[PDB]
């Protein structure tokens, strides 16, 4: 679309638009979940390596 | 502004506990780990109140 | 328990503060002697 | 009371880390304003008779 | 509170008060100076708001 003539713009709609908004939400939430489970298990076993 | 004014009070519990541990260790001969427990036992109620 | 381990300006500071503690004890005794004047002052 | 955490330093460090993580997550999602709004709500009606 | 403790020990009110004051003198200055010095930036600083 960038190659289309001047004055022609674009806009996403529907699910695709949502797909643009949640670009990296899943990866961040996954990292947070791994951190939380790591902390909980470390507390359970009282060790940072177990 | 509330956080700024509360800095001094929040640091003031840590100062109290650490200074009590230091004083009990210096005055009475004990291992630091047991000295901490004894100091915490001594001054538990004042902190809560 | 985990971090702390058994144990110029600092020397003078501690000596002066011990002297101040002794002096404060003395003044506090003298102050406690006179009661009514300080209740009047507080009012 | 405190004997629990003395015997289990990792468990207290985990609580501290949980609090720190929650605070770091919360800070970038808080409105910023100079003073709280104390303006009573108002509704305006505009009419025009030229 | 420490005056109450010294009274519980059975040690006279005047001597208990002076002893407690002597023991607690240094932390009083600790906490008081902590807060007082912590608020120095507010008065000195000049600028927006
Ligand atoms: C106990 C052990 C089990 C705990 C499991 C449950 C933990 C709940 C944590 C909630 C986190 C929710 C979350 O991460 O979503 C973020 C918003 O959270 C927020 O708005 C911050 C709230 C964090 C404090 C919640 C209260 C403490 C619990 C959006 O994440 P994002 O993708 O928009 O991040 C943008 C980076 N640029």
């Amino acid at each position: 679309i960038a190659k289309l003539p001047k004055g022609i713009g674009y806009e996403w709609t529907g699910i695709s638009l949502q797909e643009k908004q949640s670009e990296s939400q899943m990866a961040f939430l996954l990292g947070l979940s791994m951190l939380v489970v790591f902390l909980v298990l470390a507390a359970l076993y009282e060790s940072w390596a177990i | 502004f509330g956080m700024v004014l509360a800095i001094g009070i929040i640091v003031d519990d840590a100062i109290v506990v650490v200074e009590n541990v230091e004083r009990i260790m210096a005055t009475e001969g004990l291992s630091p780990k047991d000295a901490t427990s004894k100091a915490m036992k001594e001054i538990t109620s004042p902190i809560i109140g | 328990a985990t971090i702390l381990k058994p144990i110029g300006f600092f020397a003078w500071f501690d000596r002066s503060f011990d002297k101040v503690t002794k002096k404060y004890e003395l003044m506090l005794l003298k102050i406690i002697k006179h009661t009514v004047p300080m209740m009047v002052i507080f009012l | 009371m405190s004997q629990f955490f003395i015997r289990r330093p990792v468990f207290a460090w985990v609580i501290a880390i949980f609090i720190i993580i929650f605070g770091l997550l919360s800070i970038p999602k808080l409105p910023i304003a100079r003073f709280p709004s104390v303006a009573p709500p108002q509704v305006n009606i505009s009419a025009t008779y030229p | 509170e420490f005056a109450k403790m010294l009274k519980e020990e059975g040690m006279s009110l005047i001597e208990a008060t002076v002893a407690a004051a002597k023991l607690r003198l240094r932390p009083i200055l600790m906490t008081s100076l902590a807060f007082t010095c912590g608020v120095i930036p507010l008065v000195i600083a000049t600028g927006a708001s």
